[PDB]
């Protein structure tokens, strides 16, 4: 059992849904239609990849996944694209007005229009566990509907299911792929309403990924196509530990007790590596020792920050394909003392490490290079704050005039909404300055 | 010991349907408000396009009362 | 799909309106008759905006034509593409206005009205989702400017979730020789600051200086202003026409260029009248802006460009950086990203590349200043003043106009001389 159920809202986080299933079917050798060859148990079964995929009588086996969009042009391309057998028709919903990148909209107006259907098709997944371990939320911070009806997914979430894990991915705003001037507005008040309601969340900064496929992949300009297949490694990396099994394979909720000391510092800088086009990658094998001493390099980072200007309070080390822990050890005690790796007082600075022998599966057409070995950090860091005060300020700029702030009036909400969610982000950037003082 | 046990377990059930209790009436209060702020925003518009109804008929009406 | 509903009215409205029709129809590749001949998908991707799918793969431009006077209706039908139109979309009165605002808002208008309106409605209620309207007229005139407003309070009752843009052509000297003009703009205006979400200020001051100075034709007729304009409203309706990363959506681009409901007032441009670099530069010299105004005399709030063509992507990013760094002073520093842009690959008829341009500038106070200035020295005369109250209107109602656009000039300067500390 330990079943999860992935929900993917809006744009972003359906593209990025189709980019993380396509990548899981690949990794455990299930065909577009569903069908598994190596997989003998048939109807159902008790395997890793069952957390992520139910079974049919047929033989099919399908994402426990609802996508959900308040517009049906991104889903359409789901349900006639290459993977449109692998979903069953009512886990692909659609509305047909879009939030206009309007927060208010995505919550309140058109949201409320159809979060009961939402629901229930939500409840039907979880009727078929036999033992629910949470929800995995994907969704962007600068979309209406990413932003808006996200926070009362969760909102609900919570209510219909108590204190059931629910971890989100995240996608922080861009100016280079940016789509909406008020994304700050949108992303203060996710954040805030969603705080409460989220265990664990992964953002990923769009410039970052970005940046990345600019310089490790050769990319001059990016889509999100490449944006999208990066972040499924991470995504895989951080799934990886729930979908296989293995001797040295260390479960994500014991990583969670050690990247969340307190309820609201719950996210997780993640650094993934190596990053290489085929090109590159060719006559070229990188050891154990480079990808890890690659996790502290702050351009391989989801998040733009700098950590050696921070401190630590968690460092796990989730590697996948031929590596051993003697090697492990070794790269590790190689990096602590050259690196800026300083932790807070109160915590110890020992690397949480997990392997999946698993190794890395690449998409057909795609631009990452096929390697033997991965390895994705995720580090509890204040140098995370870094990316609330970038935002913040934004938010800040435009609220002093409340620029744009009637599109959000004008359905409903109240300028009361607006500095109660900034308030709460000032908390935030003070808890993570608090933490980071010593002790007395 | 016993005792202690059983305040332990019971304290954590009434922890979370305190925070499912809140987190209902919460998003209740702020659906409710939602919807009477933006039903106010339209019915006042509505109400300065009825008064420009009403003022072309006055209008029209000051026309046919100058002949 | 996502519907929008076209309304042309007036002499003015209907000429640039069949004009707007000729165009995109033949980018979308449909003949006079509806039928579909051409080569991409990328052509009936998103057609359902503007174009109503009949028997035998007929496509029927969702629109309503418009007029006081049964004169133009004529010209449309026998003009090209006269043929596509809808023949009970065609709406005609009989008494045209006669250049009098009072009577398009008020007499005349007002009885032709109702008729406009189950039109309106009997598109509308086939829409799978009504997304908007959008309306083409000048403000100079009668029907188009006051019957055109005199609709958009209507529709709005109606149909007050629904975006409403529109198309205004403003009155100068150099084209119309009408003396009255400046009052049924600045009556115009006053309807358009509060019941229109977005407004493109088509400047026939502009216009004309553009034929006249760049394309070096002397004497311009108005088929040379509407070529101007035509291409202009292809450009500032591609990303609503054509598939791409932000699909056709009137409320995205409302939200995002309006930062306060009355300063919805845009001024386009167009390039050229090449390399990137060339075009970037161009569509943001005050030559190529179709509303008489130096962006140089204010500051850039919002704005929008849409770039079409095969291109380097990597280089009109490059370039547009080029520009805000280089221009940062005219550019509201308290709106983070405030330029947006867009590409489409499939470029107009013509022209290998071109750009569009949409600025929420500042700057456009010098058009409403030119107006109110023109306006006032009619209304200090009291010049005409009996062709509006002969209909019943009364002197505040002038007065009321003129100090509510007084107010949006001097609202725009508010937010020009802001700072972000
Ligand atoms: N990484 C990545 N980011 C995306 C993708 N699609 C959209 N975004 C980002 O999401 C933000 C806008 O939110 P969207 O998800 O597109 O909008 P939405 O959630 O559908 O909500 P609406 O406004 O109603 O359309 C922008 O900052 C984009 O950069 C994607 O496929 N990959
Ligand atoms: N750019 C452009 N402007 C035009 C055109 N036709 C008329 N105008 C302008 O429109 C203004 C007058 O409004 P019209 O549209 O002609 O008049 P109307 O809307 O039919 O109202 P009435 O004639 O009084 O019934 C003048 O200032 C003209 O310069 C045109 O084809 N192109
Ligand atoms: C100023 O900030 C923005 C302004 C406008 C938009 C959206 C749009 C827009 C949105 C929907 C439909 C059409 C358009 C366009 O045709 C357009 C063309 C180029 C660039 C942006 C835009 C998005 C923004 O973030
Ligand atoms: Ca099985
Ligand atoms: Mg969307
Ligand atoms: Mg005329």
């Amino acid at each position: 059992m330990r079943e999860c159920i992935s929900i993917h809202v809006g744009q972003a986080g359906v593209q990025i849904g189709n980019a993380c299933w396509e990548l899981y079917c690949l990794e455990h050798g299930i065909q577009p239609d569903g069908q598994m060859p190596s997989d003998k148990t048939i109807g159902g079964g008790d395997d890793s990849f069952n957390t992520f995929f139910s079974e049919t009588g047929a033989g099919k086996h399908v994402p426990r996944a609802v996508f959900v969009d308040l517009e049906p042009t991104v889903i359409d391309e789901v349900r006639t694209g290459t993977y449109r057998q692998l979903f069953h028709p009512e886990q692909l919903i659609t509305g047909k007005e879009d939030a206009a990148n309007n927060y208010a909209r995505g919550h309140y107006t058109i949201g409320k229009e159809i979060i009961d259907l939402v629901l229930d098709r939500i409840r039907k997944l979880a009727d078929q566990c036999t033992g629910l371990q949470g929800f995995l939320v994907f969704h962007s911070f600068g979309g209406g509907t990413g932003s808006g009806f996200t926070s009362l997914l969760m909102e609900r979430l919570s209510v219909d299911y108590g204190k059931k894990s629910k971890l989100e991915f995240s996608i922080y705003p861009a100016p280079q792929v940016s789509t909406a001037v008020v994304e700050p507005y949108n992303s203060i008040l996710t954040t805030h309403t969603t705080l409460e309601h989220s265990d664990c969340a992964f953002m990923v900064d769009n410039e970052a990924i970005y940046d990345i496929c600019r310089r490790n992949l050769d990319i001059e300009r990016p889509t999100y196509t490449n944006l999208n297949r990066l972040i499924s490694q991470i995504v895989s990396s951080i799934t990886a530990s729930l979908r296989f099994d293995g001797a040295l394979n260390v479960d994500l909720t014991e990583f969670q007790t050690n990247l969340v000391p307190y309820p609201r510092i719950h996210f997780p800088l993640a650094t993934y590596a190596p990053v290489i086009s085929a090109e590159k990658a060719y006559h070229e094998q990188l050891s154990v020792a480079e990808i890890t001493n690659a996790c502290f390099e702050p351009a391989n980072q989801m998040v733009k920050c700098d950590p050696r200007h921070g401190k630590y309070m968690a460092c796990c080390l989730l590697y996948r394909g031929d590596v051993v822990p003697k090697d492990v050890n070794a790269a590790i005690a190689t990096i602590k003392t050259k690196r800026s790796i300083q932790f807070v007082d109160w915590c110890p600075t020992g690397f949480k490490v997990g392997i999946n022998y698993q190794p890395p599966t690449v998409v057909p057409g795609g631009d990452l290079a096929k390697v033997q070995r991965a390895v994705c950090m995720l580090s509890n860091t204040t140098a995370i704050a870094e990316a609330w005060a970038r935002l913040d300020h934004k938010f800040d700029l435009m609220y002093a005039k409340r620029a744009f702030v009637h599109w959000y009036v004008g359905e409903g909400m109240e300028e009361g909404e607006f500095s109660e969610a900034r308030e709460d982000m000032a908390a935030l950037e003070k808890d993570y300055e608090e933490v980071g003082v010593d002790s007395v | 010991k016993r005792e202690h046990e059983r305040e332990v377990i019971q304290k954590a059930i009434e922890e979370n349907n305190n925070f499912i209790k809140m987190a209902k009436e919460k998003l209740a209060q702020k659906m409710e408000s939602n919807k009477e702020n933006r039903e106010a925003h339209l019915a006042a518009m509505l109400e300065r396009l009825q008064e420009k109804d009403k003022h072309a008929e006055e209008v029209r009406k000051n026309k046919e009362l100058k002949e | 799909m996502r519907e929008i509903v076209h309304i042309q009215a007036g002499q003015c409205g209907n000429q640039i309106g069949a004009k707007f029709w000729e165009v995109i129809s033949d980018e979308h590749g449909i003949d006079p008759t509806g039928s579909y001949h051409g080569d991409s998908d990328l052509q009936l991707e998103r057609i359902n905006v503007y174009y109503n799918e009949a028997t035998g793969n007929k496509y029927v431009p969702r629109a309503i034509l418009v007029d006081l006077e049964p004169g133009t209706m004529d010209s449309v039908r026998s003009g090209p593409f006269g043929q596509i139109f809808r023949p009970d979309n065609f709406v005609f009165g009989q008494s045209g206005a006669g250049n009098n605002w009072a009577k398009g808002h008020y007499t005349e208008g007002a009885e032709l009205v109702d008729s406009v309106l189950d039109v309106v409605r009997k598109e509308s209620e086939s829409c799978d989702c009504l997304q908007g309207f959008q309306l083409t007229h000048s403000l100079g005139g009668g029907t188009g400017s006051g019957m055109g407003t005199l609709l958009i309070s209507k529709i709005r009752e109606e149909y007050p979730d629904r975006i409403m843009n529109t198309f205004s052509v403003m009155p100068s000297p150099k084209v119309s020789d009408t003396v009255v003009e400046p009052y049924n703009a600045t009556l115009s205006v006053h309807q358009l600051v509060e019941n229109t979400d977005e407004t493109y200020c088509i400047d026939n001051e502009a216009l004309y200086d553009i034929c006249f100075r760049t394309l070096k034709l002397t004497t311009p007729t108005y088929g040379d202003l509407n070529h101007l304009v035509s291409a202009t409203m292809s450009g500032v309706t591609t990303c609503l026409r054509f598939p791409g990363q932000l699909n056709a959506d009137l409320r995205k681009l409302a939200v995002n260029m309006v930062p306060f409901p009355r300063l919805h007032f845009f001024m386009p441009g167009f390039a050229p009248l090449l390399t990137v670099p060339e075009l970037t530069q161009q569509m943001f010299d005050s030559k190529n802006m179709m509303a008489a105004c130096d962006p140089r005399h204010g500051r850039y709030l919002t704005v929008a460009a849409i770039f079409r063509g095969r291109m380097s992507m990597k280089e009109v990013d490059e370039q547009m950086l080029n520009v805000q760094n280089k221009n940062s002073s005219y550019f509201v520093e308290w709106i983070p990203n405030n330029v947006k842009t867009a590409v489409c690959d499939i470029p107009p008829r013509g022209l290998k590349m071109s750009a569009t341009f949409i600025g929420n500038s500042t700057a456009i106070q010098e058009l409403f200043k030119r107006i109110s200035e023109q306006f006032t020295a009619m209304f200090r005369r009291k010049a005409f003043l009996h062709w509006y109250t002969g209909e019943g209107m009364d002197e505040m109602e002038f007065t009321e106009a003129e100090s509510n656009m007084n107010d949006l000039v001097s609202e725009y300067q508010q937010y020009q001389d802001a700072t972000a500390d």
